[PDB]
């Protein structure tokens, strides 16, 4: 399962 | 043996041709099992292996929602990186990201990974400690400062030691008949005369899984590394892979060459000669 | 912005011989960026219903794709793969070398 959406670059 | 799970993200801008496209694919070892594509008529995370189809609706909803959110985060991120490098609005650019975990035969975490690239060059990578960062340049240092300020590494560590390992173990059990099965290569040596003076010996390996393999030619027992033409390992389309190694030999000396094949599916390494 | 040109391999899923159902493969790897045009040719004509794998990439960040379609090889029918990419001035043609 995918990792939770993280911070933008 | 050991196993891995990896997600591969590609985000690609295309000015004048709509908004940047976001693609995600998931693998266990060399087996793709999901995909997402923001260009699809209705984007969703979708099955690509039979053993994932049994996951329930909240699984597919969670993996779809994160991917749509990622579509927007990567669009913003492409805008930020264009700024960091002082780049024009008119050019196309790519962010890639590669993350996942390795587990050993007992299912224990061996190590985690999270690396990013920008236009095909290393940008930022989570260190093996899952706590610090390596930035490739002063632009990536701006991203590092953001991510430290936001405690990103701890979020990645929690995922890589938790969900990543737990779901990999779940997948390996649900797909045991294939994910835990190594298929040995079918091998043989062909002979292609070039002239009266030399011929090509080609050592073939077909139908093997996983992709990892070593094919080497020896002459009088000595490896012919510089002289061996290796082709890149290639998928057959049926989950298996193919590879060959070739060497040009003096006519009449063919029997001094042996091909050696190591692969996880093999009882023991193979030694082949040309059999005319 | 770095650019890498595709490697191209044309081959059959199974050992080829006439009359039997097989799969013809064109595998492009090692390229950057990811936009690429790939066709499969049968005596110079573009085969219509060619599928391809989902976009992924290797450890060195270069992209790879498998293009394939079901076919049946004959003694006469000729097969090839045509590839265009920003690194290439003209499309590249690679013929299916049946034996090697």
């Amino acid at each position: 399962t995918v990792r939770a959406s993280g911070h933008s670059y | 043996g050991s196993h891995s799970m990896r997600y591969f993200y590609t985000a690609m801008s295309r000015p004048g041709r709509g908004e940047p496209r976001f693609i995600a694919v998931g693998y266990v070892d060399d087996t793709q099992f999901v995909r997402f594509d923001s260009d699809a008529a209705s984007p969703r995370m979708a099955p690509r292996a039979p053993w994932i189809e049994q996951e329930g609706p909240e699984y597919w909803d969670r993996n779809t929602q994160i991917s749509k959110t990622n579509t927007q985060t990567y669009r913003e991120s492409l805008r930020n990186l264009r700024g960091y490098y002082n780049q024009s609005e008119a050019g196309s650019h790519i962010i890639q990201r590669m993350y996942g975990c390795d587990v050993g035969p007992d299912g224990r975490l061996l190590r985690g990974y999270d690396q990013s690239a920008y236009d095909g060059k290393d940008y930022i990578a989570l260190n093996e400690d899952l706590s610090s960062w390596t930035a490739a340049d002063t632009a990536a240092q701006i991203t590092q400062r953001k991510w430290e300020a936001a405690r990103e590494a701890e979020q990645l560590r929690a995922y890589l030691e938790g969900l990543c390992v737990e779901w990999l173990r779940r997948y390996l059990e649900n797909g045991k008949e294939t994910l835990q099965r190594a298929d040995p290569p079918k091998t043989h040596v062909t002979h292609h005369p070039i002239s009266d003076h030399e011929a090509t010996l080609r050592c073939w390996a077909l139908g093997f899984y996983p992709a990892e393999i070593t094919l080497t030619w020896q002459r009088d027992g000595e490896d012919q590394t510089q002289d061996t033409e290796l082709v890149e390992t290639r998928p057959a389309g049926d989950r298996t892979f193919q590879k060959w190694a070739a060497v040009v030999v003096p006519s009449g000396e063919e029997q001094r060459y042996t091909c050696h094949v190591q692969h996880e599916g093999l009882p023991k390494p193979l030694t082949l000669r040309w059999e005319p | 912005m770095i650019q890498r040109t595709p490697k191209i391999q044309v081959y059959s899923r199974h050992p080829a011989e006439n009359g039997k159902s097989n799969f013809l493969n064109c595998y492009v790897s090692g390229f950057h960026p990811s936009d690429i045009e790939v066709d499969l040719l049968k005596n110079g004509e573009r085969i219509e219903k060619v599928e391809h794998s989902d976009l992924s990439f290797s450890k060195d960040w270069s992209f790879y794709l498998l293009y394939y379609t079901e076919f049946t090889p004959t003694e006469k029918d000729e097969y090839a793969c045509r590839v265009n990419h920003v690194t290439l001035s003209q499309p590249k043609i690679v013929k299916w070398d049946r034996d090697m």
